[PDB]
């Protein structure tokens, strides 16, 4: 990847087979792009940041969609400070489901820097909550928990209000 | 015991103001004539601009609030050693 | 009281009419605190405009003004003007206390300014915000037609970010504090807006900083970037007015004066960043090397806190005739902004 003789250097490494490796090689070629070095840039935390270029190098076709990827794959790694310093440097003008999407990675999963994170850079909650997505939210509900039982209840007779009747009674009790 | 004592009795001096509140308005012996009045009616059957101006007052103290919290947290010396 | 800003404020269609919008403007569904408001006519008296400002809606007086201009870069900036524009400009705004003029849509250099704005005041808790103003023609407001009804003090839901048309109608970028929208019953044209920004600047320069006045002349500076031709001759009509200027060392007529400073051939400099108008820009070349002492340099030497002393050695420069009265105004400026720190280190040396 640095650069007849290409036979030759068939012929030290393993000493053998040339024009069937030789075939390899050119098959290697046909991808071109999902090979990557680590040899030029070493570090202790450059190793997550190569992982990340390797996987934006080889997605391709879109650069939206390799955008939204890296950036939602920082939200499922849990990682703050990567997104901080390498996707919100001011080089890639993010939209506003690119931002949407990420912050239901955000919610569903329980990472609260991600929350204030996407909500400090411009985003508008009237438009965001669709009741679609409220319905998403209380649907991640582990099944061994107390919320589970209650809303298995509420669907007796979401139906959140319920839940909040039955707890509170017909005063101090919201509507939904 | 004292302290504990003092606790429950502020809490529980809202319930005995309220119940005194909602009373029949006679004493005991005249009461009779507010039962009378309360049964024969059983067997019968802020502004908003206000509220504003007061909710973005509480929002004003709210948020300076918070601020001399994240100040007052971020000059502790266990702060200023992790920056360090 | 609230007859009173549309019995002063009149507004020509050229047949003038008093005014009809005064507002308390807030962003529908959307966090930022009420923003103060007014539509207004062209070649009106800046003085009345300066006492709405400081006595009916509140804003305090200026410690220094920088209004910044350009707009080459259209939808993208350069990250390095970022910092610029975020650790060099707004935060020197929010320690020594200074207001910032700029057009007030969402298009060139509004946009970038108020990205600057909001992303300072998310990473810094200084517990005062950053009084941001903002300039535009009524012509090319997007939604005009809601701010009418004339009742008082009331909040519109300026229905923002919705009906997305490019190049006609610029929505208002929520990131501005009150705005002056100079209208000329044009509707639709670019805005002859550039006398009022001038007059409004002058007034302002005329002032005097402090409690019941009694101080120093308020500073005002000009910020450009690369920006077009109009905007060489807005530098001129700035500089008339002895106001000085600063310069960036992106592109555009900024570099361009950049260049021209470092050192025919400078016909030929003129016929590449524009592409056009050779001998009246040339003009506007002489006129700029007949100021030659209110144009500042910033990319020879760049830093954080380099900025506000590089906006002192251009009120020094620009000062002029006497020695002694610089120093005397760049102390009590520097006793104007609240800053020892510049003072002990750049004042109290020896020389
Ligand atoms: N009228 C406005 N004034 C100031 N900032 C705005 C305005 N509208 C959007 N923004 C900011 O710009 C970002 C979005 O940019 P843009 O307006 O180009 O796309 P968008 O409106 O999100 O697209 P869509 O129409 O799909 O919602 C948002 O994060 C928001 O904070």
């Amino acid at each position: 990847t640095l650069e007849e003789a290409r036979d030759r250097i068939r012929r030290y490494f393993p000493k053998g087979d040339p024009e069937v490796l030789q075939a390899q090689v050119e098959r290697i070629m046909t991808r071109k792009e999902l090979l990557t070095v680590y040899s030029s840039e070493d570090g202790s935390e450059e190793f997550e940041t190569i992982v990340l270029r390797a996987l934006v190098k080889a997605c391709g076709s879109s650069e939206a969609s390799a955008y939204l990827d890296e950036l939602r794959l920082a939200v499922a790694w849990n990682r703050v400070d990567i997104a901080q310093s390498e996707l919100f440097r001011g080089d890639i003008q993010w939209r506003s489901f690119h931002l949407e999407a990420s912050l239901m990675d955000a919610l569903l999963n329980d990472r609260p820097e991600f929350v204030r994170l996407l909500i400090s850079h411009g985003l508008s909650l009237g438009h965001f909550l669709t009741p679609v997505r409220l319905a998403q939210l209380y649907s991640a509900v582990s099944p061994n928990s107390l919320i589970r039982n209650l809303l298995d209840q509420a669907s007796h007779a979401p139906n959140v209000g319920q839940v909040l009747r039955t707890l509170l009674g017909e005063t101090c009790a919201p509507r939904y | 015991v004292h302290g504990n004592s003092d606790l429950y009795w502020k809490a529980q001096r809202y319930s005995l103001i309220r119940e005194f509140h909602s009373r029949p308005a006679l004493a005991p012996p005249l009461i009779i004539i507010s039962h009378v009045r309360l049964l024969i009616k059983w067997l019968r059957r802020l502004s908003k601009e206000a509220e504003r101006k007061l909710l973005t007052w509480e929002s004003v103290h709210k948020e300076n609030f918070l601020l001399a919290q994240a100040r007052d947290k971020r000059d502790s010396d266990s702060e200023r050693l992790k920056r360090t | 009281p609230k007859i009173f800003r549309k019995k002063v404020c009149t507004t020509f269609i050229t047949t003038e009419k008093p005014t009809d919008a005064y507002g308390d403007l807030d962003f529908t569904y959307s966090g930022r605190k009420h923003s103060n408001f007014l539509r207004l006519s062209d070649r009106t008296d800046p003085a009345t405009v300066y006492s709405l400002v400081t006595r009916s809606w509140g804003f305090r007086a200026p410690n220094l003004v920088v209004s910044v201009l350009g707009g080459s870069g259209g939808p993208v900036l350069q990250t390095w003007l970022q910092d610029l524009l975020r650790r060099g400009l707004v935060r020197a705004a929010q320690s020594t206390g200074a207001w910032i003029v700029t057009g007030g849509l969402h298009t060139g250099i509004g946009r970038h300014v108020g990205v600057a704005v909001r992303d300072h005041q998310t990473a810094s808790t200084g517990s005062s915000k950053v009084v941001a103003m903002g300039v535009a023609p009524w012509g090319v407001v997007r939604n005009r037609d809601m701010l009418i009804n004339p009742k008082g003090s009331f909040p519109a839901r300026y229905r923002w970010r919705g009906d997305p048309e490019d190049g006609v109608e610029f929505p208002l970028d929520y990131n501005y504090s009150a705005f002056f929208l100079v209208d000329d019953g044009t509707y639709g044209r670019l805005g002859g807006e550039n006398r009022f920004r001038l007059r409004f600047e002058s007034y302002v320069a005329q002032q005097k900083t402090g409690v019941g006045g009694t101080g120093i002349d308020i500073p005002v500076l000009l910020l450009l970037i690369d920006g077009d031709e109009k905007m060489l001759k807005r530098i001129e009509d700035a500089t008339q007015a002895q106001l000085p200027c600063l310069l960036v060392a992106g592109s555009g007529g900024a570099a361009d004066c950049l260049v021209e400073t470092l050192e025919e051939a400078r016909d030929r400099i003129r016929r590449y960043f524009p592409k056009g108008d050779p001998e009246v820009l040339q003009a506007q070349v002489e006129r700029i090397m007949t100021r030659k002492e209110l144009l500042t340099v910033y990319s020879s030497e760049d830093g954080s806190e380099e900025f506000e002393t590089i906006v002192l050695r251009a009120l020094v420069k620009a000062c002029g005739s006497s020695e002694a009265s610089a120093y005397l105004d760049e102390l009590r400026l520097a006793v104007a902004w609240n800053r020892v720190d510049i003072a002990q280190s750049e004042l109290f040396r020896g020389d």
